[PDB]
């Protein structure tokens, strides 16, 4: 996981 | 009805599978069958068909014909088509063939001069020939079409509601020396960037696009507005990255990233997808994407805002394509998809089909390209109800984040800045002094009134 | 079944799009509609294992230089394409690969070097030069022809093998 902006 | 001999008038040869094929699974549009391919003679004939007018064929043809037919040759062809020799029953032939075919020729000239005048600006002799031809046309039926063409030719040789209040933050009106990412109002940044990018999008003409000219050695000559638009977008992406990695203090850098997400939010509200994708490309760049300590402090709501925007680009733009289909103007589409689709349509289909050993112009490939250029034009029509601020506009027109450096040197510098401000584990995270004297708090993205 | 995300990288204006188009067309169909999913997704059987190739080719968007990282980020394997009639495109390969390694944060990214014969124009990049570059990178070299479709399947399948053997 995942993108630095993934909750 | 009896036509002249093909020997004397080339456009009299009957249709055959050697000179015109139609699409055999497309519904005709308005009772008109869809031409798949044909000799140029047959394409000219149907462009000026005596049984009915075909405005959509005329639009597609005049937009795309230069790949298979030169402008001087097209002029010679429609002049030849106009000059119909006669084979009593002449009254019928004159009434149902000569006159409507001649009106079609004049209509083609009119649309040519009205919407594709660049052919004439780039070949004065072409315009000389066209004026000569129009001058030879002497009939009572054609008088007012001839006159309307002359009027156009001579011309070519030369909001309901009020916009919202302009927003201000730390920088005050007229104080350009202090304009910057954090000192201008984020709403107003998005607004003025949307005005610039909408103008950039609206100035791109089909002549810069058909023939995939923007990818060839003469692109600077044939596609200057397209290239100016792309280079604006590239510039803004690089300015975003630069603002992020040159803010070395972590707290301040979090403020910079958060303010950039706020600008993205207003881009979304304005349907400026070019702006959205400028931000998304910045967040995906090597120098910014690795800044784990910065994204850690980004409030979750702004994370979700960025996440939605980024997801537009996933799966070959699936969600972007749906979102754009559903919105209504004004907007600013992302141009890159159009360019890829025009390029692959032109490169992935044959210029010519062969039937019974005979060569036929593949017209349906041109029709596909003209569908794409038409989608672009449809979004160029509606402007934004927003006021220009000349000084903000000027500030963004003259952003030059690369300076005098070459691309590689500059992007290597951004990447090395990234590594300095947030070194690779297990190097400890260093601290850096603040660079901003003014408060970092955002005014938010809701108007003051 | 396994899905492989492949990305085509290389210079514009020298017909790189022919590679993916040719893979995707039926081998006997000359049409292509890039506006539908079937235009970049293809189910194939490689060494007896069925898989789905998803192929990103951004041909035409080369001026959007700041989007290269975004596009490369989606890939797990990369075709680096140059035209055998255009020396400059061969020269650009080195930087393209540096950029893939930085984007993927890895010195060992599944990739393939492809020399594409798209023109009737004279070869200017000898196969030996390209084999030597490929070897200095430790990656396969495949040559393809846009007019005959020779090499195309081989380039994509070699890249899939590079991913399976990573």
């Amino acid at each position: 996981x995942f993108h630095p902006w993934s909750v | 009805m009896r036509l002249p001999s093909a020997d004397v008038y080339r456009f009299a040869e009957p249709d055959s599978e050697e000179n015109i094929i139609f699409e055999e699974n497309m519904q005709p549009k308005a009772g008109i069958p869809i031409i798949k391919a044909g000799t140029v003679i047959k394409l000219i004939e149907r462009l000026t068909y005596h049984m009915y007018a075909d405005p959509n064929f005329v639009r597609t043809f005049l937009t795309t014909y230069r790949s298979f037919c030169k402008p001087q040759e097209l002029l010679s062809l429609i002049i030849e088509r106009f000059e119909i020799p006669e084979p009593a029953e002449l009254k019928r032939f004159r009434k149902e063939y000569i006159q409507p075919v001649q009106l079609r020729v004049l209509n083609v000239c009119r649309h040519w001069v009205e919407h594709h005048f660049y052919d004439f600006e780039r070949d004065a002799y072409l315009l000389q020939r066209m004026e000569e031809f129009i001058g030879t046309v002497r009939g009572k039926a054609m008088k007012k079409w001839v006159e309307s063409i002359t009027k156009i030719i001579q011309r070519k040789k030369i909001f309901q509601s009020s916009p919202p209040t302009v927003e201000w933050h730390i920088s005050r009106p007229g104080h350009i020396e202090t304009f910057d990412l954090l000192t201008l109002h984020p709403i107003e940044i998005a607004r003025q960037l949307t005005l610039l990018e909408s103008d950039l999008y609206r100035a791109v003409q089909p002549s810069e696009l058909v023939g995939s000219v923007w990818t060839k050695e003469d692109k600077e000559i044939n596609s200057p507005n397209l290239l100016k638009m792309i280079r604006h977008t590239t510039n803004l992406t690089l300015w975003f990255e630069k603002c992020i990695v040159e803010t070395e203090n972590l707290e301040e850098r979090v403020a910079v990233v958060s303010r950039i997400i706020e600008i993205l939010q207003v881009f979304q509200e304005l349907n400026n997808f070019n702006g959205v994708l400028e931000v998304v490309s910045a967040m995906n760049s090597s120098p910014v994407y690795r800044l784990d300590h910065t994204f850690e402090q980004i409030p979750s709501r702004q994370k979700k805002i960025l996440e939605e925007a980024h997801e537009l680009s996933e799966d070959h733009y699936k969600k972007y394509l749906a979102k754009l289909r559903s919105i209504n103007p004004p907007c600013v589409p992302f141009f890159g998809i159009y360019l890829t689709n025009i390029l692959k349509t032109e490169e992935g289909n044959p210029e010519v089909l062969k039937r019974h050993g005979k060569e036929l112009i593949n017209f349906s490939k041109r029709r596909k390209v003209a569908e794409i250029t038409g989608e672009i034009q449809q979004y160029q029509n509606q402007p934004y109800c927003l006021r220009v601020e000349s000084d903000i506009k000027r500030f963004f027109e003259n952003l030059n984040p690369m300076g005098n450096s070459m691309e590689k040197e500059f992007t290597d510098y951004l990447f090395n800045k990234s590594l300095e401000i947030e070194p690779r584990n297990p190097k400890p995270l260093p601290r850096f002094p603040k660079k901003y004297s003014y408060p970092l708090k955002s005014p938010g993205v809701r108007p003051s009134n | 079944m396994t899905e492989y995300k492949l990305v085509v990288v290389g210079a514009g204006g020298v017909g790189k799009s022919a590679l993916t188009i040719q893979l995707i067309q039926n081998h006997f169909v000359d049409e292509y509609d890039p506006t539908i999913e079937d235009s970049y997704r293809k189910q194939v059987v490689i060494d007896g294992e069925t898989c789905l190739l998803d192929i990103l080719d951004t041909a035409g968007q080369e001026e959007y230089s700041a989007m290269r990282d975004q596009y490369m980020r989606t890939g797990e394997g990369f075709l680096c394409v140059f035209a055998i009639n255009n020396t400059k495109s061969f020269e650009d390969i080195h930087q393209y690969r540096e950029q893939i390694k930085r984007v993927k944060d890895s010195d060992d990214v599944p990739m393939v070097l492809v020399g594409n014969k798209c023109d009737l124009a004279a070869r200017t990049v000898e196969s030996r030069q390209a084999q030597d570059l490929a070897r200095s990178y430790g990656i396969p070299y495949i040559e393809t022809s846009a007019k005959t479709r020779q090499g195309v399947e081989d380039a994509f399948y070699t890249l899939v093998r590079e991913i399976r053997q990573h």
